[PDB]
């Protein structure tokens, strides 16, 4: 095994980095872009789709977590299958599934079938990072590989900004009407289509063929890589004189056995310590990262809610008689009023409350209320014609001789720009971290860079209390996102270089499934901290990153070594 | 299917007071707008009073505010209709109904389930 | 003049006089809305509901719907009714032409033909010129009667010490003054309002909020005088003032405090009542000095957030208002509205 790797490294080391490596970089960055787009689709869609689809808070949470659950299943499944079948073929299959179900997710009305479609889309896109990083690792020489794999993660933010821009440019056109958010989903499903469009024109990695005892195919693939690179390099005349490289229902059962055996061999005597340390590192970093990134927007929303409550105005002791009103109101409180013989036609309300009032012989007509309530009010001989006033809108009230007529239809649930801008800021703030990590991975080292980024993030977590205003949260989120990305780039580079080529996609995929599993738990735990002491998330995220840092330092070193 | 039964009726001297208890069954009881209907001899069912899904708001019919009081107890899963100053005109079979809609309604067609009914003299 | 057979005044072109018509109740307006009762007859002057009528040809001027700024409310007004026989007649209120009639081809001061026992109107300064006055003459007349000899309350009556008053900002009349806590600040709040579409009348309730007192430093309030302002709260007077080095907006809009009592700290409680702008309106400006004779600034309001309390309009005594005396509307003017029997909330 060690003898084959030395020979293979020489073939790529002599030929050098040419057009082929760049072409593959782009056609794989397309798939990473597809993943980066898919991660935000449900997030940007909930506020708009909450009305049409009659969604409650529990449904909002389930829709939030379904993408991560699908990615969790898909990472393991495609990682296991890629080793036995290949990298190109499994990437094609996974991305085709993603694109097809994402396309069918826009023309869906029901909530359960929408959840099912998003789950299958997540399953499809789950196999992006494992197959992409592995399949590209086999065209790079040890002279410079840490740098090359780091630039490969620059496309995830491209996907993120693409999704944010389309959300900003498609969602706010509420007047299109099938509403706009479906068109936004359809637009966001295009990167996967481009991924299959480009990926079908690239070869399967030589290493898979060599490991499967198909040396002829590896030879022709290396011949193609040599030809493409020599077509426009300094020296085009040298011929590929390298001879052959060293040679080393039923199908369903065979694949099931082989995938299980490959997964089990990762816990063997030689890959026990490495697997345990990587499990710990992946779990702890994923937990903190997802917890903080979903905790910041919730805090911003909470602060905005507090400011809105502080902006409310009260109107006490109003008496009205024989008047008509047709003017909108928002964020007001009316206490202790007396209305007799009034009319209310074409009235719109938003976060308006009425306390201790009294309506006698009134008449409502075409009134829509959002977060509007009647507390301790009294109605006598009042008529409600074509109104949205539901049963729960009256609290501690008494109705005498009143009547509802021609009641409106719609979702009975009561909940019938900043997010986009904040998400764009974070996705752009992850840039300098990526640049420094890419330029200094092979110089500083994978282990040192991982440890430094992890401890820096853990220390920066302590300054959460320093920011209390709305502007401070944005800066803190940007600072955390921009400095913690190097930790993930180093981890992706480290996980590839540790396991052998026979297991790298299975081993990377298993750990990525753990990453998604930890993300779900972190999201669930951190969403409930709001309304509680600010020190709790600080303590949790600091302890998690500390445990990650110690374990990460305890791993071995891989810089400057053949990819065995 | 929610099963409703009413009890607490019985002959009452003029000007007295009486109570009727409408007990439901099943966990799903906070998702219905409870009501009370009565059917006098020779007349059709007429809506009397109703209470909200949380017991906070009441909904009385014309002239039924002052003699009839309606309340619900979620802990015991039951509804109470207190009547005072009973006159001979208040002779009927008082039914207990359930409505799953999100609006207060007086028509009997809108209400989903019904009760066995009890006689009040 | 009251609705009594013994309340009469007998005396043995153009006509001018001052009038104060108490506000008409909703029930009274509904009942006695059409009945016409005259006040001065010879031509004649009569009142019908919320309408002032000049009887010769005839003229009818309708009062404004908002009783707060209406002329037939409890406030004192100046009425000039020009009678130019050659061309026409023009009627001026407060030197403003509210109408006229084309009189072409053509003394007792008591309530006549009135069925209400509570109808009483005050008439003062009855004059009868021997010609027709022009706009300049009317402007001069109205300016001549109003002077700076003494401040005036909301209804035009002169201010008096030892009297409960309600303060109402001139710029924002729909707000009342409330005190958060003792030894704390005061903020403006919305006031209860009454509206009637059938009768076409509306206004704001005029007897809610803090009750203030103007007391001598050491019996009418005189312009440019030194006073101490107390706030009545739970049958106890609380001095108003700005404590030394207190919190303020922008370091110069000092926030006043009521009943402040901090040991070892000095409290400024000297104010000056002055009338510096809008001689034609009944508003009072207050200056707040210090122990060193410096001028802290006239009492005003600023919008901000003190602590965790909601954004409000905090009563402050800033010196910024002295630079904008030429402004059309200024936030340093207040109305002292004592309780009166000619205004009762409907
Ligand atoms: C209880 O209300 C009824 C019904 O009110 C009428 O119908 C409503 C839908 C709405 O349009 C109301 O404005 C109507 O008044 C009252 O019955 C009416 O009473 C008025 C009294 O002037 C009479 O003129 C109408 O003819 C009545 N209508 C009918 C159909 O009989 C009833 O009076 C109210 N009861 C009490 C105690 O106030
Ligand atoms: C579902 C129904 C919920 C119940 C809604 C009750 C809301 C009560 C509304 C109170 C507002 O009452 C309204 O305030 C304005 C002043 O701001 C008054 O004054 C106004 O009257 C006229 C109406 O155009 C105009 O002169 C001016 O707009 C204004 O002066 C109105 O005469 C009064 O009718
Ligand atoms: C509901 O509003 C009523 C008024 O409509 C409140 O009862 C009033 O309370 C005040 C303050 O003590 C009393 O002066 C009034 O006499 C009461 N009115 C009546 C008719 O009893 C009542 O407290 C309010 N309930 C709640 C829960 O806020
Ligand atoms: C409300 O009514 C007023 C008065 O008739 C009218 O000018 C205004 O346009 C109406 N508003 C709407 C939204 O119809
Ligand atoms: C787990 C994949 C990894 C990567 N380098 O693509 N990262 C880093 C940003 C969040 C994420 O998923």
């Amino acid at each position: 095994r060690e003898e084959l790797a030395q020979q293979y490294e020489a073939i790529l080391r002599e030929c050098g980095h040419g057009r082929f490596q760049w072409t593959l970089y782009f056609v794989l960055g397309l798939a990473l872009m597809a993943d980066g787009v898919e991660v935000f689709v449900v997030g940007f869609v909930l506020p708009s789709a909450e009305k049409d689809m009659c969604l409650s808070d529990s449904n909002k949470g389930m829709l939030g977590l379904i993408v991560y659950l699908g990615m969790m299943v898909g990472a393991f499944l495609w990682g296991g299958l890629a080793d036995r079948l290949g990298r190109r073929q499994c990437l094609l299959i996974s991305l085709s599934v993603n694109s097809v179900f994402a396309f069918f997710s826009s023309f869906v009305q029901g909530y359960g079938t929408f959840l099912f479609c998003r789950l299958l889309s997540g399953v499809g896109i789950g196999g992006s990072i494992p197959i992409v990083f592995s399949y590209f690792s086999e065209f790079l020489a040890q002279e410079k590989r840490g740098e090359h794999l780091s630039w490969l993660c620059m496309f995830w933010m491209i996907g993120g900004v693409y999704a944010a821009a389309m959300a900003w440019a498609i969602i706010p056109h509420y007047g299109w009407s099938f509403h706009s958010w479906r068109v936004f989903v359809l637009v966001c499903a295009f990167p996967s289509v481009f991924a299959i469009g480009a990926l079908t024109t690239q070869p399967e990695s030589p290493r898979f063929f060599l490991e499967n005892g198909k040396h002829d195919e590896a030879w022709m693939v290396l011949k193609q890589v040599h030809d493409t690179n020599m077509r426009a390099k300094g020296h085009p005349e040298r011929v590929f004189s390298v001879t052959h490289i060293k040679t080393i229902g039923v199908r369903a059962l065979s694949l099931g056995g082989q995938v299980w055996g490959n997964f089990l061999s990762c816990f063997g005597p030689e890959y026990r310590r490495i697997t345990l340390m990587m499990m710990g590192v992946w779990f702890t970093m994923s937990f903190s990262y997802y917890g903080l990134t979903v905790w910041f927007p919730d805090m911003i929303r909470h602060l905005q809610a507090v400011d809105y409550a502080a902006r409310t105005k009260v109107f006490p002791g109003e008496r009205v008689e024989h008047v008509t009103f047709n003017f909108t109101l928002e964020n007001q409180i009316h206490r202790g009023g007396q209305y007799f013989n009034d009319k209310f036609i074409g009235l719109r309300l938003k976060s308006v409350s009425f306390e201790d009032s009294l309506f006698e012989e009134c008449y409502f007509e075409d009134v829509t209320s959002s977060n509007t309530f009647f507390r301790n009010c009294t109605f006598i001989n009042t008529v409600f014609y074509n109104t949205d006033l539901f049963e729960y809108k009256f609290v501690n009230s008494r109705l005498v001789n009143s009547t509802f007529l021609h009641n409106k239809e719609g979702c009975p649930l009561d909940v019938t720009y900043m997010v986009y801008f904040v998400s764009f800021l974070g996705t752009l703030a992850v840039l300098p971290g990526n640049i420094v990590s890419a330029l200094l991975m092979d110089k500083i080292g994978r282990l040192r860079m991982l440890a430094g980024s992890s401890v820096m993030s853990c220390v920066s977590c302590f300054f959460l209390s320093f920011g209390n205003s709305e502007s401070a949260m944005i800066a803190l989120l940007c600072l955390f996102g921009g400095v913690s990305i190097a930790s993930w780039n180093a981890l992706d580079v480290l996980t590839v270089e540790l396991y052998p080529s026979d297991k790298r996609t299975t081993a990377f995929g298993f750990l990525n499934a753990l990453c998604k599993l930890a993300a779900v738990l972190g999201i669930s735990i951190f969403t409930s901290f709001v309304g509680i002491t600010k020190a709790a998330p600080i303590l949790f995220a600091s302890a998690a990153l500390a445990l990650g840092s110690s374990l990460a330092l305890k791993l071995p070193e891989t810089r400057g070594q053949v990819l065995q | 299917q929610v099963q409703l039964v009413e009890s607490g009726g019985g002959l009452v001297q003029a000007g007295g007071s009486l109570r009727l208890s409408c007990a439901a069954s099943g966990r799903t009881f906070s998702r219905f707008i409870m009501g009370w209907f009565r059917q006098a001899p020779g007349k059709e069912r007429e809506f009397v009073a109703a209470v909200g899904k949380s017991g906070d708001t009441t909904y009385y019919a014309d002239s039924m505010s002052g003699r009839f009081a309606i309340s619900r107890d979620n802990a015991k899963n039951t509804v109470y209709l207190q009547m005072i100053s009973l006159k001979p005109e208040d002779t009927a079979v008082y039914y207990c109904a359930a409505d799953s809609s999100y609006f207060y309604h007086t028509h009997e067609s809108e209400y989903d389930y019904w009760g066995q009914g009890t006689q009040v003299t | 003049l009251v609705n009594n057979e013994s309340s009469e005044v007998i005396v043995h072109f153009t006509v001018s006089f001052w009038l104060r018509v108490p506000k008409v109740s909703a029930s009274h307006l509904e009942q006695y809305g059409t009945n016409e009762y005259s006040i001065i007859s010879s031509w004649s002057v009569s009142l019908k509901g919320n309408n002032l009528i000049w009887t010769l040809r005839q003229i009818t001027f309708r009062d404004l719907p908002d009783k707060f700024n209406a002329y037939l409310a409890n406030k004192w007004v100046f009425i000039t009714i020009t009678n130019d026989r050659l061309s026409s007649a023009n009627l001026y209120i407060n030197g403003v032409l509210m109408g006229s009639a084309e009189i072409t081809g053509l003394i007792t001061l008591k309530l006549d033909r009135c069925n209400n026992n509570n109808q009483y109107v005050s008439i003062d300064k009855f004059r009868i010129f021997c010609k027709a006055l022009n706009p300049k003459e009317i402007e001069k007349l109205y300016t001549s009667y109003l002077s700076i000899t003494f401040l005036r309350d909301f209804w035009g009556n002169p201010l008096r010490y030892d009297t409960e008053y309600y303060l109402i900002p001139v710029a924002s009349s729909s707000k009342d003054v409330q005190l958060k806590n003792i030894t704390d600040y005061m903020y403006l709040t919305n006031a209860p309002s009454y509206t009637n579409g059938k009768l076409n009348i509306y206004y704001r309730r005029l007897y809610n909020g803090l009750k203030f007192i103007i007391k001598r430093y050491t019996s009418f309030v005189k312009s440019g005088d030194f006073i101490k302002l107390y706030v009545s709260y739970n049958n106890n007077e609380h001095i108003v003032g700005y404590p030394k080095d207190g919190n303020a907006f922008n370091n110069l809009d000092r926030i006043l405090r009521v009943g402040y009592n901090a040991p070892g700290i000095p409290l400024y409680k000297k104010m000056e009542a002055v009338k510096l702008r809008d001689l034609k309106t009944y508003s009072v400006q207050l200056k707040l000095y210090d122990d060193k004779n410096a001028s802290l600034g006239l009492v005003g309001t600023h919008n901000g957030q003190i602590g965790n309390d909601p954004n409000r309009d905090i009563l402050i005594a800033s010196n910024w208002y002295f630079n904008h005396l030429k402004d059309k509307i200024l936030g340093c003017d207040w109305y002292f509205v004592p309780t009166d029997e000619g205004w009762t909330n409907d």
